[PDB]
């Protein structure tokens, strides 16, 4: 038999890194500011199209929206938020995934900001 | 066989039990018509070559139907470089006085080519070894045929975890390990020269035979198979060599 | 030959490559990988590059525990 | 300079034009905030040279990149045609029984004796009453 060695042992669900989301957008509704959230595209297939982290975790995924003297923070079992803000003030976003079940990389690294 | 379950009658075919005056001495696995294969340290006491039987279709020990076919054993070829009392080159070609009839109950298992072993069997993980051999280490044989599924693991596995002990057997080229280290599943004394039988998409072959073990099913320890994949060339070679006088015959190897 | 070493696991959002050492002088790769229970299935084969996609064979099912190993072949 | 007279703005500063960290840092006030905002604006999109092969999608991550393969594709940049990996190794080839490579051209598959070669190229089936390797009882 050949020389060869073994690699760790590996459980996709549980060690895959999640991806760097994307803030798809942010709309002021009256008082509050609805901040939406693109689907991470995952590499797992199902009939030619590619399933989604929400569509692979289910449940198990949230993210969590940073914004902004403090910060404050909002979390969804969705892709969506929906804040309440003070008219005249801008505010930044920045938004992560979690899948809070982990003990460890159970956050992605955080989306790129965006301002109002 | 350790921790295994029976064999329904009829569904390990290829099991071969052979006797030395009438009594129980190890397995084989029937490959043709006429052709067994055994180990070779099964015959390291042999005395009467000429009291050799060979029994196809048999199931239970205990009770004789007609689904059992008895057969002389006319040749016992092992390989020359093996040498009584030790491990290396453990397994024996043997050639049947008058050939077997193929039945519902009595089917060869398929030697198969080299390469196609090497390359694909061997990464099946689990495959199946059977016997009438010791039910425990030092306990009682089975009067039923038993079989046990095993997982075959790359040599360099097979001693890193396993519990190094003193003057034990190297694992050669010529062998491999299967089974489980947790001392609930092994074959087993008695067992030797059976099958280790690989199933791949819809047919069985043979890639070992039962061999040796440190003690059945203990912990720390995995049972060791010749690895039949080094003897195709030997086997198929013999298989059609001319029958010699004397029963035994040590016959070069490669 | 030489044994591969520092196996290591690159995934993000289940694209998933092994890494590992050394870029081989007069040898080849070839991988490997198998659930505890399953039969293992080759990948990359006979390969220079020190690094193979096994995304394909883990999302068969990303629940699953998987097992990988290197082997070294002489050139 | 005349450009300059216009107050701060993050998007004619930074997102119409490049900024520096300290540009940065003088709109968000804060450390924290900047740094958080700098990570991903001063990264790089990875996937600015087309890394993915064969007609797959590429996917901006921090210092790296995601690529999505077609069907039939795979590798970290799709390079791997799954079209050319028919030989023995891979799955014994496709055969049912024995797989023999063939350089230069395509592999073939053979049977064991007792067993015959179908049209399929692949498959075998039993050319007589009890082939070996089968289980009569179960079959
Ligand atoms: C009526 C019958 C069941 C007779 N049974 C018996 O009483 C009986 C007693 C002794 C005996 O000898 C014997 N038995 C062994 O146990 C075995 C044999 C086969 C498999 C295992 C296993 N754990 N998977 C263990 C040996 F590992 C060796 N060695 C050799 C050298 C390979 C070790 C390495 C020293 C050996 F000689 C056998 C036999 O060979 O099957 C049967
Ligand atoms: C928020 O925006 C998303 C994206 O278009 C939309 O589907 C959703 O209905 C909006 N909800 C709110 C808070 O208005
Ligand atoms: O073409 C290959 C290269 O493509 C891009 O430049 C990637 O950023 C880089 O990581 C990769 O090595
Ligand atoms: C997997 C790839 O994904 C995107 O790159 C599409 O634009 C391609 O057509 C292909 O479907
Ligand atoms: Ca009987
Ligand atoms: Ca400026
Ligand atoms: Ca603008
Ligand atoms: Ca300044
Ligand atoms: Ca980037």
């Amino acid at each position: 038999e050949p020389l060869y060695e073994n690699s760790p042992e590996f459980t996709p669900y549980l060690e895959t890194n999640l991806g760097q989301p994307t803030i798809q957008s942010f709309e002021q509704v009256g008082t509050k500011v609805n901040v939406t959230v693109e689907d991470e595209r995952t590499l797992v297939r199902r009939n030619n199209t590619f399933l989604s982290l929400r569509d692979v975790f289910g449940k198990d995924l949230i993210y969590t929206l940073y914004y902004w003297s403090g910060k404050k923070t909002a979390k969804t079992n969705t892709n969506e938020f929906l804040i309440d803000v003070d008219k005249g003030e801008n505010y930044c976003f920045s938004v992560q995934a979690v899948i809070p079940s982990r003990t460890v990389n159970r956050k992605s690294t955080d989306s790129p900001v965006e301002c109002m | 066989i350790v921790g295994g379950k029976v064999c329904p009658k009829g569904e390990c075919p290829w099991q071969v039990l052979l006797l030395v005056n009438g009594a129980q001495l190890c397995g084989g696995t029937l490959i043709n018509t006429i052709w067994v294969v055994s180990a070779a340290h099964c015959f390291d006491k042999i005395k009467n070559w000429r009291n050799l039987i060979a029994v196809l279709g048999e199931h239970d020990l205990s009770e004789h139907d007609g689904d059992e076919q008895s057969r002389r054993v006319a040749q016992v070829i092992i390989p020359s470089t093996y040498v009584p009392g030790t491990t290396n080159h453990d397994i024996a070609l043997l050639r049947l006085h008058q050939p077997v009839v193929l039945t519902d109950h009595v089917v060869p298992l398929c030697l198969p080519e080299r390469t196609f072993s090497e390359r694909t069997l061997a990464f099946v993980r689990f495959s199946l070894v059977s016997g009438w051999g010791q039910l425990l280490d030092r306990g009682a044989t089975a009067l039923e045929l038993m079989v046990l599924n095993v997982p075959r693991l790359m040599t360099q596995d097979c001693l890193q975890q396993s519990r190094k002990v003193g003057d034990s057997p190297n694992i050669t080229e010529y062998m491999f390990c299967a089974g489980y280290s947790d001392g609930s599943k092994d074959s087993c004394k008695g067992d030797s020269g059976g099958p280790h039988a690989t199933h791949y998409r819809g047919t069985w072959y043979l890639t070992g035979i039962v061999s040796w073990g440190q003690g059945c099913a203990t912990v720390g320890h995995f049972g060791v198979y010749t690895r039949v994949s080094q003897y195709i060339e030997w086997l198929q070679k013999l298989m059609r060599s001319e029958p010699r006088p004397g029963v035994l015959l040590r016959a070069p190897f490669p | 030959t030489v044994a591969a070493y520092n196996l290591t696991w690159k995934s993000t959002n289940f694209k998933t490559i092994l890494e590992w050492e050394p870029k081989p002088v007069n040898q080849v790769y070839t991988v490997q990988i198998s659930t505890k229970s399953g039969d293992w299935k080759s990948k990359c084969f006979y390969t220079t590059d020190t690094e193979c996609d096994l995304t394909d064979e883990i999302v068969k099912d990303v629940k699953q525990t998987y097992l990988a190993r290197v082997f070294s072949y002489p050139a | 300079f005349l450009e300059e007279l216009r107050p701060g703005s993050l998007e004619r500063e930074c997102k119409e034009e490049q900024c520096s960290f300290e540009e940065a840092r003088e709109i968000f006030k804060d450390a924290e905030r900047t740094k958080l905002f700098w990570i991903s604006y001063s990264d790089g999109d990875q996937c600015a040279s087309s890394p993915c092969q064969n007609g797959g999608s590429c996917k901006d991550q921090l210092q790296s990149y995601i690529c999505f393969c077609l069907p039939a594709f795979e590798g970290r940049n799709c390079e791997t045609h799954k079209d050319d990996q028919l030989i023995c190794v891979n799955e014994n080839g496709g055969c049912e029984q024995y797989c023999s490579d063939h350089t230069g051209t395509k592999r073939s598959c053979r049977c064991h004796e007792g067993y015959s070669l179908l049209a399929d190229g692949v498959s075998c089936t039993p050319t007589v009453e009890y082939p070996c390797g089968k289980i009569p009882i179960l079959e």
